RNA sequence: AGGACCGAACCGACUAAUGUUGAAAAAUUAGCGGAUGACUUGUGGCUGGGGGUGAAAGGCCAAUCAAACCGGGAGAUAGCU
RNA sequence: ACACAGGUGGUCAGGUAGAGAAUACCAAGGCGCUUGAGAGAACUCGGGUGAAGGAACUAGGCAAAAUGGUGCCGUAACUUC
RNA sequence: AAUUCCUUGUCGGGUAAGUUCCGACCUGCACGAAUGGCGUAAUGAUGGCCAGGCUGUCUCCACCCGAGACUCAGUGAAAU
RNA sequence: CGAUGUCGGCUCAUCACAUCCUGGGGCUGAAGUAGGUCCCAAGGGUAUGGCUGUUCGCCAUUUAAAGUGGUACGCGAGCUGGGUUUAGAACGUCGUGAGACAGUUCGGUCCCUAUCUGCCGUGGGCGCUGGAGAACUGAGGGGGGCUGCUCCUAGUACGAGAGGACCGGAGUGGACGCAUCACUGGUGUUCGGGUUGUCAUGCCAAUGGCACUGCCCGGUAGCUAAAUGCGGAAGAGAUAAGUGCUGAAAGCAUCUAAGCACGAAACUUGCCCCGAGAUGAGUUCUCCCUGACCCUUUAAGGGUCCUGAAGGAACGUUGAAGACGACGACGUUGAUAGGCCGGGUGUGUAAGCGCAGCGAUGCGUUGAGCUAACCGGUACUAAUGAACCGUGAGGCUUAACCU
C-alpha cells in the first residue's frame, strides 16, 4: 500500500516480558494530510500527494501557500507522493494517521544518510591501506594503481575513487515494527534507519517479504 | 646516464 | 608533470571566465547620519542602525 | 569530522588558545571595548560572559576561581565590585558585536566588541 | 529526547538500592537454567556504573575458581529482579579498572562505615 | 575474538596447559573464534603425563574469551582470560575428563553438554 | 694503570623517515659510534700534474680527477650526426 | 650566488632539583624567527590513545613499542683468569 | 663451506608446516697449510638463525592534537 | 638507441572462457552416498600460513571452491627495490697479468607542484521560447546477484551389508554490502581528578605557567567497529544445453518443416540509487505582471517617462550540509547562534571554617565542588527600515472548438 512521511527522533531501547532489549528507531508520524490526487487522467497514473509538519507563515511563499489553498491547508514541512494501487483517497485533507500500521508487520524506511563529504578510498570503498612502514613513500592511504597500461590507455568509468560520501538518498527494507502508538503518533521499528536525528523519514510497508 | 640502471 | 603543447591565449581566456569581480549593491544608509555603509557594519562616524556607538 | 562540535580553532594550539583569550578577556573586562578580529570576538563572549555571571555573587571561592582564569587581580577585582552588581539582573548577554570590517594590513575580517551597558 | 525520555521511563524500575563503586553487590540474575526458570546469585564488587537513565548499567567483578569474570548488567532490564548491596565499599573513584590487575589480598577494599 | 596465533589456556585435564590457535575453522576467511566456536590447535606447553603432548594438532572449544560474550537484554559477560577444552580430532567431544574455571550457558549444545555437565558454573 | 668502562662538550656518520624546481649542489629530525687517544682543534709552513699525497677507495690535490686548472699549438683530426 | 634550518677558533657561566658544562623550570639579559586572516575535507608531513589478538607484517621486526635511576641480595657456559 | 654446479643432496634437530638456520655425512663440480690450515676467550652501528618481552608491523583500521592541502588579501616562480 | 624503467611483492583493477565452486543437462562400467565424461552457463564467489627474492613448487591447516588465460609476462609521472644490482670486498674458478665467470658471497641516492585525454566528485553559464515555486513522469545509467552447516522429510527410498538420498521445509552461520550510535566499547590535547620537577601570583592557604596533553586515572557530545539492525530473495517474461506433445515431407518412424509444452545464478524484469542537456530539453499543481508615448530604412525594429511583481539574490545569525561553490534552518509577527535558567552526564566529598592529631593526615559541614560539543526552557546579545536583480500579459503557421 501507501506508506507515510516522519521525523527521526530516534534509537532506545524496550525492554520484554522474558528478558530482550529490542532496540528501536522512534519515528515520530503526525497525520499526513493528502494535499493532492492524480490520475490516468491527469495524465500518468496514481498516485496520492501529503504533506504532514507545520511551517511558518512568512516562510511559505505565495505558490506554495496557493497549492494547500486547494485542499485543507495549514502547510506542512514540505510535500510527498507515494504510488497507488487500488485503494483510494478524496483529498479533503483526508489525514492519514499511524492507525495504518496496527496491522503491518514489514516497513521499510527511507532517510538522508549522515553527510560524511570526502572520505577518500578507505572509508568510502574500503579500500586496503598500504604499508604504514616499510619504506612506504607519501603512499599509504592513497589508491594506488587506477588502470592498466597502453592498451586500455585511460581509466574506465565508475573507478572507485575519493569523493563526496553520504547525505544521500538510501533506504534499508525488512524492520519488524515493533510498536504502533496513535494519539502518540509513534511508531517503533527495530533498529536503525539512516539519516541523523531530526531529519525527515518515508516509511513504506515492506515490498519483500 | 650513472649507469646505474637494471641492466 | 608539463604540458606538451603551447595551452593557447584562447584557452587562457576561457579558464578565467569565472575568474571575474562582483559588485556590491547591498550598500545601504544609516538612519540618524547620512552614511553609506555595509549593511550590519558601523560607518565611517561610529553610527550603526542610527545608534552612536564608538566615539571614533 | 566536525559533526555537532564546538568551539574554533584560530589555528593556534590548545594552549595558545587558552592563554590568548585570558589575555582578551582581561583586555575586554579592563577597557570595556576592544578591537579584534570577529571570529576571536564571537568566541571570546564564551569566555567573559560566564565571569560576569560568575561574579553576581560574591564569595572567597567565586574569586578565586576567577582568578585561576584571568589570572590578574586587578580584573577579578573589577568584576565582582564593578561588573558583577553592574550587571546582577541580567539575564545573559553582557556583550554586543559591532563589525568595522577589513583591517588593512591582511584584509582581516573586524570587529568591536563591547560590555553592553558602556555608556560610559 | 522529550517524546523520548517518556518512552522510556515508563519502563524504569523504582525498586532500585542505592549503590556505589566498591560495593559489594549480590545480584540475583533470572536464568532458564534448562528446564527450570531459577534465580542465581552473583556477588562481587561494583567496579564501575552507568548513570543514565533507562540505559543503566554496572560491572560487577567477582574472581571465580581461579581468575575474574565481569558482568555488566543493564540495570533495568527484567532478567536482574533483585539487587541488594551486601557490603558498602570505600574507594575515592569512579572507576575501579585498576583492580584487574591486582589479586586476591591486595585487591581488598575497605569498609565504609557511616 | 580468537584468530590464528593466539595461545590459549585449557580449562580441562589433558594436560595442555598453553595452546595456540592455528586455524579458525567454520569458513572461507572466517576472522574470529570466540564465545563456543571450534578451532584447530597446537599444543605448545603439555604437562609429563597427560592425554596429549607437545606438538600435536587437534581441535578445541573456545570456553572463554577475554572479549567475552553478551547474548539478549544487552548485558555482557567477560573473562580475564582466554580458555579452552580439547577435543578430539575426529569427533569433536572433549579429550578431557573435568573441566575447570567457570563456563557459560552459551556452550549448551549436544555436543558440548559434557562440559556444562562438568565445569563448577554459568 | 688503560688505543679500559658509562656518558655531555668536541670528533664521527650505522638505520629510518623527511627533503629531491630543497631551508641545504648531501642537510633536517629521531635513534647511532668514538669520547686520555693511532684523539681532537686554531695559526703558519712544505710537497705540483704522469707529479703530489694516499691506515689503499682510483681516495684526495679549491663543488673538477683512470692524469687538476689557465693560456697556447688551434680552425687538432672527425670516412660520423 | 640569497636577510640561506649549514660551516666558524678563544673567553665568561647565577638559582631550584641533579653526579653533571646532562636534563627540566628560572635570573641577568636576549628573543617570538618580515606574509597574514579564516576554514576544521581527501591526501601528505609530525605527534597522542586504542577493544580482542600479538610479528599473523615483511626480503628483513623496517619502523614503532619496550628497557631505562640508586643501594643491597644474586648471577650460567666458557675464559687468554 | 664467504669455496658444492648437480642442490631444496642425505640423515638428525627446531616448526602445525623450515629452499634459511644448528649438528652431521664426504660423492671436496672446483678446501688445505704465512696470495697461511684448523681452533679461539674478548671485542663488533659486521652476516645468517632462534626465543621472552614488546607492541598499529600485521588482522583492520578508529578517533584525536598540531604543520600543509582548501577560502580571502598581498607578493609571485618552474620545467615543457 | 637526441632513452618505450626491465623480475617478484603491494595497492587497485579489468576482460576472455578452453568453468575451480555454486546453477541446468546427456551418457555412465549411474543401486544409494559419491564419482567419471561430454554439452550449456562468465551472475556472483574463488584460503591463511612455513621455506625461498621468487613467480612457481613442496609442506601445514582450511574451504562450496582455492579456475586457466589477456591486459607493455595490467599496474614507477601509485608504493616496495628483496632478485637481476655498475664505483668496495672475498671465495672457488680461469688467466703470466690487467682482469674475467647465468658460480657464489657481504655491502649499495628509485625526480617530477598534472597543461591535455581519462577518471572520481562539485559548482558557474546558457539553453529548454512570458516569468516564477513545488511535486512528478522515467527514455536511460549504475548498484546488487556468493555460500556453509544443523534439524525436519527419514534412518524412510536404495542397499546383503556398510552406508545413505532426490524433492520439499525450518533454523543458524561464513565472507561481502548499506545504514546507525540504543546497547557493548575505542577516541575524547575543549570536562573532572591524582601526581613529579620548577617558576610565579608578597607570604600561609589557595591557584596559574612550563616540562610530549609534563606524567597519568577517569570521561560528555561527535566520529566510530570489535558494536546491532537490514540486505542477496520470492515472483514474472524469453531462452541455453536438454526433455517432450502433436506431426507430415517419406502410408512407417521422427521434438520441427506448420503447430504446442517444459527448461538454468547467464538474458529482459522484479529490489536499491542516479536520472528531462531525454536539445526527442516531457507531465501535473500553484503564484505573478492588465501604464503612457515618440522615431525611421516599419520589424520577432529602436527608444523615452512611469512602473519593479511573483520570486530571486545579496547581507546577517547559522546546521548531525560542507574544500570553495553548493544544500538545509532562521532574521524581532524571532529560539538561528551565543549567553542565561533548570536538568542531566562526568568526575568523586571544592574553598572557607570547625574537630581530632606533635605532625604527615583524617573526619564534619559535603556525594560537596566544578562540569565541552547534551536535554528542556529562556529574547539578555546578535540576526535593520531598506536597498539590489527580476517586469508591465508573452512569436508565426495550421487545425479543432467559440465568437
Ligand atoms: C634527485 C635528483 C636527480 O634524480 C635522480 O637522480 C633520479 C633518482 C635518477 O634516477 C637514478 C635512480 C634510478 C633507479 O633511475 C630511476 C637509476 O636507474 C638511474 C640510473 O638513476 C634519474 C631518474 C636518472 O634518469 C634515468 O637514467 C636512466 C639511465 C634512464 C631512465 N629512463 C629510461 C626512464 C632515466 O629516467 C637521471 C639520469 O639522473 C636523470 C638525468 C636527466 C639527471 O641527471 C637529473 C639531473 C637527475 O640527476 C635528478 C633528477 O636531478
Amino acid at each position: 500500500m501507501i506508506g507515510l512521511v516522519g521525523k527521526k527522533v530516534g534509537m532506545t531501547r524496550i525492554f520484554t516480558e522474558d528478558g530482550v532489549s529490542i532496540p528501536v528507531t522512534v519515528i515520530e508520524v503526525e497525520a499526513n494530510r493528502v494535499t493532492q490526487v492524480k490520475d490516468l487522467a491527469n495524465d500518468g497514473y496514481r498516485a496520492i500527494q501529503v504533506t504532514t509538519g507545520a511551517k511558518k507563515a512568512n516562510r511559505v511563499t505565495k505558490p506554495e501557500a496557493g497549492h494547500f489553498a486547494k485542499a485543507g491547508v495549514e502547510a506542512g514541512r514540505g510535500l510527498w507522493e507515494f504510488r497507488l494501487a487500488e485503494g483510494e483517497e478524496f483529498t479533503v485533507g483526508q489525514s492519514i494517521s499511524v492507525e495504518l500500521f496496527a496491522d503491518v508487520k514489514k516497513v521499510d524506511v527511507t532517510g538522508t544518510s549522515k553527510g560524511k563529504g570526502f572520505a577518500g578510498t578507505v572509508k568510502r570503498w574500503n579500500f586496503r591501506t598500504q604499508d604504514a612502514t616499510h619504506g612506504n613513500s607519501l603512499s599509504h592511504r592513497v589508491p594506488g594503481s587506477i588502470g592498466q597500461n597502453q592498451t586500455p590507455g585511460k581509466v574506465f568509468k565508475g573507478k572507485k575513487m575519493a569523493g563526496q560520501m553520504g547525505n544521500e538518498r538510501v533506504t534499508v527494507q525488512s524492520l519488524d515494527v515493533v510498536r504502533v502508538d496513535a494519539e502518540r503518533n509513534l511508531l517503533l521499528v527495530k533498529g536503525a534507519v539512516p539519516g541523523a536525528t531530526g531529519s525527515d523519514l518515508i516509511v513504506k510497508p515492506a515490498v519483500k517479504a | 646516464i650513472f649507469s646505474i640502471f637494471v641492466i | 608533470a608539463v604540458q606538451q603543447n603551447k595551452p593557447t591565449r584562447s584557452k587562457r581566456g576561457m579558464r578565467r571566465s569565472h575568474d571575474a569581480l562582483t559588485a556590491v549593491t547591498s550598500l545601504s544608509v544609516d538612519k540618524t547620519s547620512g552614511e553609506k555603509h555595509l549593511r550590519h557594519h558601523i560607518t565611517a562616524d561610529g553610527y550603526y542602525r542610527g545608534r552612536k556607538v564608538i566615539a571614533k | 569530522m566536525r559533526h555537532r562540535k564546538s568551539g574554533r580553532q584560530l589555528n593556534r594550539n590548545s594552549s595558545h588558545r587558552q592563554a590568548m583569550f585570558r589575555n582578551m578577556a582581561g583586555s575586554l573586562v579592563r577597557h570595556e571595548i576592544i578591537k579584534t578580529t570577529l571570529p576571536k570576538a564571537k568566541e571570546l563572549r564564551r569566555v567573559v560572559e560566564p565571569l560576569i555571571t560568575l561574579a553576581k555573587t560574591d564569595s572567597v571561592a567565586n574569586r578565586r576561581l576567577a582568578f585561576a582564569r584571568t589570572r590578574d587581580n586587578e580584573i577579578v577585582a573589577k568584576l565582582f565590585n564593578e561588573l558583577g552588581p553592574r550587571f546582577a539582573s541580567r539575564a545573559g548577554g553582557y556583550t554586543r558585536i559591532l563589525k568595522c570590517g577589513f583591517r588593512a594590513g591582511d584584509n582581516a575580517p573586524m570587529a568591536y566588541i563591547e560590555l553592553v551597558d558602556r555608556s560610559e | 529526547s522529550n517524546i523520548i525520555k517518556q518512552l522510556e521511563q515508563e519502563q524504569m524500575k523504582q525498586d532500585v538500592p542505592s549503590f556505589r563503586p566498591g560495593d559489594t553487590v549480590e545480584v540475583k540474575v533470572w536464568v532458564v537454567e534448562g528446564s527450570k526458570k531459577r534465580l542465581q546469585a552473583f556477588e562481587g564488587v561494583v567496579i564501575a556504573i552507568r548513570n543514565r537513565g533507562l540505559h543503566s548499567a554496572f560491572t560487577v567483578r567477582k574472581i571465580s575458581n581461579g581468575e575474574g569474570v565481569e558482568r555488566v548488567f543493564q540495570t533495568h532490564s527484567p532478567v536482574v529482579d533483585s539487587i541488594s548491596v551486601k557490603r558498602r565499599g570505600a574507594v575515592r573513584k569512579a572507576k575501579l579498572y585498576y583492580l584487574r590487575e591486582r589479586t586476591g589480598k591486595a585487591a581488598r577494599i575497605k569498609e565504609r562505615l557511616n | 575474538m580468537i584468530q590464528e596465533q593466539t595461545m590459549l589456556n585449557v580449562a580441562d585435564n589433558s594436560g595442555a596447559r598453553r595452546v595456540m590457535c592455528i586455524k579458525v575453522l567454520g569458513g572461507s576467511h572466517r576472522r574470529y573464534a570466540g564465545v563456543g566456536d571450534i578451532i584447530k590447535i597446537t599444543i605448545k606447553e603439555a604437562i609429563p603425563r597427560g592425554k596429549v603432548k607437545k606438538g600435536d594438532v587437534l581441535k578445541a572449544v573456545v570456553v572463554r574469551t577475554k572479549k567475552g560474550v553478551r547474548r539478549p537484554d544487552g548485558s555482557v559477560i567477560r573473562f580475564d582470560g582466554n580458555a579452552c577444552v580439547l577435543l578430539n580430532n575426529n569427533s569433536e567431544q572433549p579429550i578431557g575428563t573435568r573441566i575447570f574455571g567457570p563456563v557459560t550457558r552459551e556452550l549448551r549444545s549436544e555436543k558440548f553438554m559434557k562440559i556444562i555437565s562438568l565445569a563448577p558454573e554459568v
